[PDB]
């Protein structure tokens, strides 16, 4: 029987053979016949070796087959596993890893014992959360996911064939999750991503794993955070800045709850107070620890209360970034461009506090603030006074979350941006200006 | 030709010696050649059941189709053990027939020592044999395509999807000048390069012609249905820019054949597809003359109630065997035609019965199927129109997609490798193909010297040449029936919103729809699907259950 | 003519208004209907089985009960 | 270029209601004729940019809205319904 | 399928949605992933963040009353101080309160038996005969701890109680450890000797039709006519003309 795959680490060969004079299906009718007439065979290799300078065909006969990877079932969506070098050539039809039909009885005693390739990085079982069987859904639709079958030559030790794909998920930071099964044949390693699938109700929040279909032993990786914890107040490396000085708190959704390390007020741009008052956004050059604890005030709005509270000014360019703990390593980022008035005065808590669909949903809030009224949006004439203030701030802090979302743990190519009732006429001109495919701000809109 | 007329099992050897003798009798075979288990007369006053090879059973001769005989497995484990009580030498061999008559693949004796694969015909599978347990056996592709790699003449693997099984569809290559079947296990292998499209194939071997023909589920082919596909003017794809699959099956060069071979089958047939097992047992039925003809409700199945010529009457599943409770002489009985009441009378009851208060009795068409396809605007292209003018029967749209998308790892391709919906018909078929054989420019993409005669299915149209109605088989052709559709079809796939039709017939589950046209099966059955009643209803259905 | 009446088939043990029947854990065996425990030269180490499997040689620890791996051990710690 | 959407709006948002708050100031110092005179100079708005009258009396008519006379019950409501379906959906 | 615990330690693990201590107003130390054990009880002293607290079985918040108090000692002091109520006063031992195994209510009601959790053995009296549950005084075979799922009942004469919610495999015969210089005899109490019971999963009928042998008198057709050539020729015949095979339909199919 053919396999369905590519590429063998722990490849232990048993004879091999070159031949060229002969057809191909002539020179597979000795193929067969050489590893029947071999008492411990366990499959043979039918492949063109050096394909690139286009080799001869061998037939070599193999001992043991000890990790097979890079199977032809997935498509090629997800690769985490390496496919062979362009040396081999099992990929047309005459070609490929050929075994028996595995029977109970085994090779032979005389023939030599086979091991399989040593761990290269020592793995600790404390390292990887064990989890139960009663956490899983069967889902025979999920597609980044792969294989690699270890086979059955390792009869006894299945903590050293676990040691051994676990030692392959520890090297890939795309695998989080490694399940296997033993079956009649080999022990099915599979690897995963993040595939959760989360059940809100009001009476708890459940979460369990997505998988292919099921297995015995289910291994993952612990949780981690780009975020520092001195004195339990959270703070992250900007990149050029320093480091800013967040914020946390625990925030209850039903029954349970998540603790969101909310980083309030974080600065994009420097105060346009006065005679910087109807000029640009001047990106602002801080270094050091931000005081980033508290909201900032909001800006001018037409319709304000005569109520001068520090709740509304017109430096509003400030971030109200709202991260939960451990979220998913390529996280998601949502843009929301929201000035606020003066109805709440000084209250210390944010109008919109965006953590709740930063905690529901896995993802990252940047609930975000931009000039509305004269001090921006004035237009005169046909100078260096434009009359699009506000509307390039919202540039000027969709440019700082894609620059510095990879510090808090996000991935600026899922970011998002919702602007919220008639912002949302003055926030969807971005959507209609084609620019480069490289520097594209956003990739959702609501 | 002669590579399955010389092995013709003979059963069809002894229909044609017998048939042109003019004689009262001919044998009955299957579709694979070998005998029926009911064997009769062509006047339908004696019939009997037969043997292996052809010879009666010792005494069974009803004056009219048996209610039971006996299964080819449950002859010869008779016929092993009464040799072993006979003679008193026991053999340590008996079969393992399931109940569907024909045998299970595993096959050994009571200590169960040495179990092997086995063909569905009986002869042992040569190389199988394991000690105790195959996990899986050969079916009947992979057994054809290896003894061919061992060399039984044929250099062309008879191509085969995901179990072993034949498609229905069998395109070998052909060089017209020698009429030799082209040597593809080594062209394939030595040129894999030369294997990007056709305009990169034919400047290869210029000599070289694709002849595809239907096939039976043994590989054999069809009489009288194969076709020269020409590849001159076939031009590129977008598909080429794409890595070389595994074997021959999965490249570009071949779907694009069986394409072009079963929209011909279109205009030819009424089908799009290859015959099922119930049209070539109702044709050779028909040929010979004699009695029990099936019956088939132009979806390739079985008609349920099948009765023979001014005899028994019964009714028959989707496989060819007989339903055991009923054989009623006179009227036609009546096999669950719509008669889903009682069944679901049950389930009302079950739920009627189950506790109080509504603590589970809640929760105990499919579901997300019948708020996004039927009603959201992605079902009424196909079933709507202009005007009158389609007559499009839906089990040849479900037909459409099942044959056009084999699988759901080439409606992830076709969708992801278009920008213009315009565009689609062009790297789906390389060129415009459905408006060449609608209005007929196909003379120069087909050719003579394939079996299927067109110069005498001309003649009794008198419409055109290359150079009521009865088609490839027992079939009703009217033609401005079928051109139309086609028209139809191409007009479908030049769409936006099929294209987001397709977007979600992906995303549909295995076990609901396996394949597209399963989705197709299940879309338009959703269409009437009502949401369901109140959980407490339970219909009244007739004494034998009529809704 | 005795008609049609519940049982429980595989490997399962068979109690007598409701869900009774049980897995017959490790250590014994389902026979017939009745899961005997495990002789004193085997073992079984797994639930729900028709048979128990051997031990290498000279192996146990008591009686017939043969409860797990670590239970078909040498005379040397049957030594007391 | 490739960016999903999810978009909508509600029932509530009139340009009244967006301009609830601009109302407030004026309640304030306290000046009854700025709500009539937002409401014409709102209905001046609702045909063309132009202020065209053929598609201002168009529009009045269908919404119908022209008993700015007495109460601003029906004239109130009205005109948000037209506004909105103009500015909004 | 999962417990009270084990799919909230899985939500904490997995997502992070922690649980918390006290409900009035947790600061992020107070939040805990909940740790538990082979089954879902809460695991007394789990921990995290701040420090470490105690936590009561199937409940997870802690147990407001050093060493946290032991079961029957918050539940006297929960009963007494009427917020909880099973219907008695526990009784706690008098060093390392586990629950001494005569417990019952005011004025002598009905006096039972109990596990180490304090839950029903089943079987129960009445305070004419005063329950003795007692130590086995019998080692356990095979080197086990307790047997799971159950106690032994002791009157000098000792047995297997399942618990509330199986059934014991085998039938607990009335064993004797009535000072047997420490041993069983002809039956041991084996370990893990009961699981949950689970649903009727076969159906099945017989019946009954003979023959009437018609080459005269023939009793003599025994070697290869009892096994061969007849349950078997019987059988063929039968599922040929359709009788091992059950074909109803599935809506139409
Ligand atoms: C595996 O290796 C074998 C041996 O190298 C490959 O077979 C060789 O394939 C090349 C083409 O790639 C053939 O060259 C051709 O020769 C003919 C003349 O015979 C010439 O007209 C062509 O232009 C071309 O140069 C070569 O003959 C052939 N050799 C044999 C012995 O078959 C084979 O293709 C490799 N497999 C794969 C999948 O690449
Ligand atoms: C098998 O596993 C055990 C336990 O992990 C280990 O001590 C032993 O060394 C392993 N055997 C081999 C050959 O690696
Ligand atoms: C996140 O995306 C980047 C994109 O280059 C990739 O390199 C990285 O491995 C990804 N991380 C995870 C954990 O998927
Ligand atoms: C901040 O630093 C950048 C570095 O390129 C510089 O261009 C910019 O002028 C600086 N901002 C101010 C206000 O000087
Ligand atoms: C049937 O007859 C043929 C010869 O015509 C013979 O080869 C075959 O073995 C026979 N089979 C049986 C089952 O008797
Ligand atoms: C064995 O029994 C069969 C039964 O048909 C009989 O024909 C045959 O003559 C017997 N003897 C031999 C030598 O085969
Ligand atoms: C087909 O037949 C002609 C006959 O001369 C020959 O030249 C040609 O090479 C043949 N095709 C192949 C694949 O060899
Ligand atoms: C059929 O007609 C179309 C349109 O004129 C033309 O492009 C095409 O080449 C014709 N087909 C053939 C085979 O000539
Ligand atoms: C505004 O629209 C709603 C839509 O439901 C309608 O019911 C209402 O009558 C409209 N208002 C007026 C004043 O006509
Ligand atoms: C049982 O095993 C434990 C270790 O698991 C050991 O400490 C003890 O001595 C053993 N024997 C008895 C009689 O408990």
């Amino acid at each position: 029987t053919r396999l369905p795959f590519q590429k063998l680490m722990g490849i232990s060969i048993r004879n091999k053979v070159p031949m060229s004079e002969k057809s191909i299906s002539n020179g597979f009718f000795e193929c067969e016949r050489r590893c029947d007439a071999d008492p411990c065979c366990t499959g043979f290799g039918f492949l063109n070796v050096s394909q690139l300078k286009g080799g001869e065909v061998t037939c070599l006969t193999l001992n043991s087959l000890g990790i097979q990877m890079c199977s032809e079932e997935n498509g090629g969506a997800w690769r985490i596993l390496d496919c062979g070098s362009p040396d081999i050539e099992v990929h047309t039809y005459p070609f490929g890893w050929y075994q028996k039909p595995i029977a109970q009885n085994n090779a032979p005693s005389f023939c030599p014992l086979v091991v399989l390739p040593s761990l290269t990085e020592k793995v600790s079982l404390d390292s990887w959360q064990s989890l139960a069987l009663s956490s899983v859904v069967v889902d025979p639709s999920i597609r980044h996911f792969d294989v690699a079958h270890v086979s059955t030559a390792a009869t006894s030790n299945f903590s050293a064939v676990r040691d051994l794909c676990l030692s392959e998920c520890s090297q890939h930071e795309a695998c989080l999750i490694t399940t296997l099964q033993t079956q009649p044949g080999a022990v099915r390693c599979m690897f995963y991503a993040d595939t959760q699938s989360c059940t809100h109700s009001l009476q708890g929040q459940n979460c369990r794993l997505l998988l292919r279909e099921e297995a015995t032993h289910i291994y993952r990786k612990p949780g981690i955070s780009l975020l520092s914890y001195e004195a339990s107040v959270p703070s992250v490396p900007i990149s050029t800045h320093g480091r800013l000085l967040g914020r946390s708190q625990a925030i209850q959704v039903g029954t349970s709850w998540k603790q969101v390390d909310q980083f309030l007020g974080v600065p994009y741009a420097a105060p346009p107070l006065a005679e910087r008052r109807f000029q640009a956004p001047e990106p602002l050059n801080w270094t050091g620890s931000w005081d980033a604890s508290k909201p900032r005030a909001s800006c001018w709005q037409p319709g304000t209360r005569t109520s001068t509270s520090p709740g509304v000014s017109e430096d509003c360019l400030y971030l109200n970034v709202f991260i939960p703990q451990n979220v998913a390593p390529n996280a998601s980022v949502l843009v929301f461009f929201h000035n606020t008035m003066d109805r709440e005065e000084s209250e210390g808590w944010p109008a919109i506090d965006g953590s709740f669909l930063a905690a529901v949903g896995n993802l990252i809030v940047v609930t975000a603030s931009y000039r509305v009224g004269v001090f921006g949006f004035l237009s005169s004439g046909s100078g260096e006074v434009s009359g699009n203030w506000g509307l390039l701030d919202q540039v000027a802090a969709l440019t700082w979350v894609q620059t510095h979302i990879r510090g808090f743990g996000g991935d600026p190519r899922r970011v998002s941006l919702a602007a919220d009732r008639g912002g949302a006429d003055v926030a969807s001109i971005h959507l209609l200006t084609a620019r480069a495919t490289n520097s594209q701000l956003f990739r959702r809109a609501v | 030709y002669q590579v399955d007329a010389q092995p013709l099992r003979p059963c069809e050897l002894q229909r044609e010696t017998a048939f042109l003798k003019q004689a009262d009798y001919v044998p009955q075979c299957a579709e694979d050649g070998s005998f029926q288990t009911v064997q009769c007369q062509n006047d339908g006053r004696s019939c009997w059941c037969v043997g292996a090879n052809g010879s009666e059973v010792l005494g069974s001769r009803q004056p009219g189709r048996p209610v039971a005989c006996l299964s080819f497995c449950q002859l010869q484990k008779q016929q092993i053990l009464l040799s072993g009580y006979i003679n008193s030498t026991d053999t340590s061999y008996l079969p393992q027939c399931q109940d569907s008559g024909d045998y299970a693949p595993v096959q050994c004796d009571v200590q169960q020592v040495q179990c092997w694969c086995v063909d569905a015909e009986g002869m042992e599978v040569y190389g199988t044999r394991q000690l105790g347990r195959p996990k899986r056996c050969p079916r009947s592709c992979e057994i054809r395509n290896r003894r061919l790699l061992h060399g039984v003449g044929d250099k062309s693997p008879p191509q085969c999807s995901a179990e072993g099984e034949f498609m229905p569809v069998q395109c070998k290559f052909v060089n017209t000048t020698d009429m030799m079947i082209f040597d593809l296990v080594h062209s394939y292998n030595r040129f894999p390069d030369a294997f990007v499209t056709f305009s990169s194939f034919q400047r290869r071997f210029p000599e070289v012609s694709g002849y595809c023909h239907c096939a039976d589920s043994q590989g054999r082919e069809l009489a009288e249905t194969g076709l020269e596909l020409l590849l001159d003017e076939i031009y590129d794809t977008i598909f080429a820019g794409l890595d070389l699959p595994s074997t021959f099956t999965e490249t570009t060069l071949y779907r694009i054949l069986q394409r072009r071979f079963l929209a011909v089958q279109s205009v030819i047939s009424g089908r799009f597809r290859c015959p099922t097992k119930c049209e070539v047992e109702r044709f050779t039925a028909t040929s010979f003359g004699h009695p029990y003809v099936p019956s088939c409700r132009r979806n390739g199945d079985y008609q349920a109630v099948q009765c023979q010529t001014e005899g028994p009457c019964w009714c028959v599943d989707a496989q060819g065997k007989e339903m055991h409770g009923t054989r009623q002489q006179g009227e036609p009985p009546s096999c669950a035609e719509g008669q889903s009441c009682a069944s679901e009378r049950q389930q009302a009851l079950s739920r009627l019965y189950f506790g109080t208060s509504g603590y589970f009795s809640q929760h105990d068409c499919p579901p997300t199927i019948k708020e996004l396809f039927v009603d959201s605007g992605l079902l009424r292209p196909m079933v709507e129109g202009q005007s009158q003018q389609f007559s499009v029967s839906e089990n040849l749209l479900k037909e459409a997609i099942r044959a056009i998308f084999p699988s759901r790892g080439l409606a992830r391709l076709a969708l992801q490798f278009t920008t213009n919906p315009k565009r689609l018909q062009q790297n789906l078929f390389g060129g415009k193909f459905l408006v060449n054989v609608g209005q007929f420019n196909l003379s120069g993409a087909l050719g003579t010297r394939g079996t299927f005669n067109f110069s005498q299915f001309f003649q009794q149209l008198g419409l055109a040449s290359f150079l009521p109605t009865v088609g490839s088989f027992g079939f009703e052709i009217n033609l401005q029936e079928n051109q139309n559709a086609l028209k139809f079809l191409a007009s479908l796939l030049e769409l936006p919103e099929f294209l987001l039709f397709l977007q979600h017939a992906i995303s549909v589950p295995e076990d609901v729809a396996r394949d597209l046209g399963d989705v197709m099966e299940t879309v338009l059955s959703s269409q009437t699907c009502e949401q369901t009643p109140e959980r407490l209803f339970v219909p009244s259905c007739t004494t034998e259950g009529s809704y | 003519s005795p008609r049609t009446w519940f049982g429980c088939s595989e490997g399962f043990y068979q109690v007598l208004d409701g869900l009774g029947c049980v897995k017959c854990p490790e250590g014994s065996y389902s026979q017939d209907e009745e899961c005997i425990p495990c002789p004193v030269g085997f073992y079984q180490e797994q639930a729900g089985s028709l048979a128990c499997v051997p031990c290498p040689v000279g192996r146990t620890t008591i009686s017939a009960g043969a409860f797990s791996q670590t239970h078909c051990v040498t005379d040397c710690q049957r030594n007391e | 270029v490739e960016v999903d959407l999810l978009i909508g709006s509600s029932q509530d948002d009139g340009l009244i209601n967006r301009a609830k708050a601009v109302k407030q100031f004026e309640e304030s110092r306290g000046r009854t004729s700025s709500k009539t005179a937002f409401y014409q100079a709102l209905q001046n708005s609702l045909g063309g940019e132009d202020s065209d009258a053929r598609v201002e009396a168009a529009a009045t008519w269908y919404y119908s809205l022209e008993h700015s006379t007495d109460d601003y019950a029906s004239f109130s409501r009205a005109l948000e319904n037209a506004t909105r379906d103009y500015f909004i959906i | 399928c999962p417990t009270t615990c084990e799919k909230s330690r899985t939500s904490g693990l997995l997502s992070s949605w922690k649980q918390a201590r006290s409900q009035e107003n947790p600061s992020p130390k107070d939040l805990f992933v909940p740790a538990c054990l082979e089954t879902g009880e809460y695991a007394r002293l789990q921990a995290s963040g701040a420090g470490t607290w105690c936590v009561d079985p199937a409940s997870g918040e802690e147990l407001r009353p050093a060493q946290c108090p032991s079961l029957c000692n918050v539940l006297k002091s929960g009963v007494l101080s009427r917020r909880v109520s099973p219907g008695y006063v526990p009784a706690c031992r008098a060093e390392d309160g586990g629950f001494s195994p005569v417990q019952c209510d005011q004025a002598q009601g009905s006096c039972w038996c109990v596990m180490d959790s304090g839950e029903e053995v089943p079987g129960t009296r009445v305070t004419g005969g005063q329950p003795a549950c007692e130590s086995p005084r019998c080692p356990l075979p095979f080197n086990a701890s307790e047997v799971v799922g159950g106690t032994i009942l002791c009157e000098t004469q000792c047995q297997l109680l399942c618990r509330q919610g199986s059934w014991s495999v085998f039938p607990p015969g009335p064993l004797i450890c009535s000072l047997e210089s420490g041993r069983w005899e002809s039956q041991l109490p084996q370990p893990r000797a009961c699981q949950r019971p689970q649903l009727w999963q076969t159906i099945q009928t017989q019946g009954h039709f003979q023959l009437q042998l018609p080459p005269g008198k023939m009793c003599s057709a025994d070697y290869a006519d009892l096994l061969q050539t007849f349950q078997v020729f019987i059988l063929d015949e039968l599922t040929a003309r359709g009788f091992c095979q059950i074909q109803v339909k599935t809506f139409g199919t």
